[PDB]
């Protein structure tokens, strides 16, 4: 019941909003994005965190690690924020403050 | 006595760690837990006072 | 994270913990920049929060880890308390990170961007490894 | 961006 103490990373694929649907339904929102159920699941401690994905040899932020199964089940989705949504509203407050 | 207080800490969907305090009916004080950012019951306090003025001794 | 690997020593320089004052940790993050970190609305991060960049082993003391503040906390107005919709955060810290070998930044995605699911892709963090 | 230093791995 205490997190890990090295740093931990796992490898997980993104899922279609309509196969993620399969599971949540219509939890799911716009500004959500999915992956997992591949065998490894965020858990507590881990929001807020990130989802990354290789873009032309680049990590590109893709999800924050937002919610999902409340025993970090890795049979089922975990769901993130979808950032390609929130970009642009990130920008307007960078360009802001 | 709300009948909250009754009832047993609730972490939730969402992912973070944080400390909060419910009631413990049966020991009849305010314990901590961790809360995992969203969706939270009433029996979920920031304060473990807060958390003594609306259930205590429930 | 269940079931990961753990990670090679600063690979992800862009993974922040954010932690309160008395160290404990409740919240990853990301660093976008020299002085902004993009963490999840829920999380609940305040100016009194610390933003931990440079660390691996929490355990261990002897890190060049920097220990930065928040000067704002940008909760986003759309953020759903009950659906948990437009859940995120940005943080502008009172003082930019040193980037480093072990603190370097994020890429953000275009809003025009499309990751075709089946991609893999990777996600970090320092939480339970198992519920 | 997104490029680190040390590389990650099994990734």
């Amino acid at each position: 019941a205490n997190t890990p103490d090295r740093l931990q990373q796992a490898s997980l694929p993104l899922l279609s909003n309509t196969n993620c649907k399969k599971y949540w339904g219509t939890k799911i929102k716009d500004a959500m994005i999915c992956a997992g159920a591949s065998g490894v699941s965020s858990c507590m401690g881990d929001s807020g965190g990130p989802l990354v994905c290789k873009k032309n040899g680049a990590w590109t932020l893709v999800g924050i690690v937002s919610w999902g199964s409340s025993t970090c089940s890795t049979s089922t989705p975990g769901v993130y924020a979808r950032v390609t949504a929130l970009v642009n509203w990130v920008q307007q407050t960078l360009a802001a403050n | 006595r709300p009948d909250f207080c009754l009832e047993p800490p609730y972490t939730g969907p969402c992912k973070a760690r944080i400390i909060r305090y419910f009631y413990n009916a049966k020991a009849g004080l305010c314990q901590t837990f961790v809360y995992g950012g969203c969706r939270a019951k009433r029996n979920n306090f920031k304060s473990a006072e807060d958390c003594m003025r609306t259930c205590g001794g429930a | 994270i269940v079931n990961g690997e753990e990670a090679v020593p600063g690979s992800w320089p862009w993974q922040v913990s954010l932690q309160d004052k008395t160290g404990f940790h409740f919240c990853g993050g990301s660093l976008i920049n020299e002085n902004w970190v993009v963490t999840a609305a829920h999380c609940g991060v305040t100016t009194s929060d610390v933003v931990v960049a440079g660390e691996f082993d929490q355990g261990s003391s002897s890190e060049k880890i920097q220990k930065l503040k928040i000067a704002k906390v940008f909760k986003n107005s759309k953020y759903n308390s009950l659906t948990i919709n437009n859940d995120i955060t940005l943080l502008k810290l009172s003082t930019a990170a040193s980037f480093s070998q072990t603190v370097s930044a994020v890429c953000l995605p275009s809003a025009s961007d499309d990751f075709a699911a089946g991609t893999t892709c990777v996600t970090t963090g320092w939480g339970l490894t198992r519920y | 961006c997104g490029v680190p230093a040390i590389q990650p791995v099994l990734s």
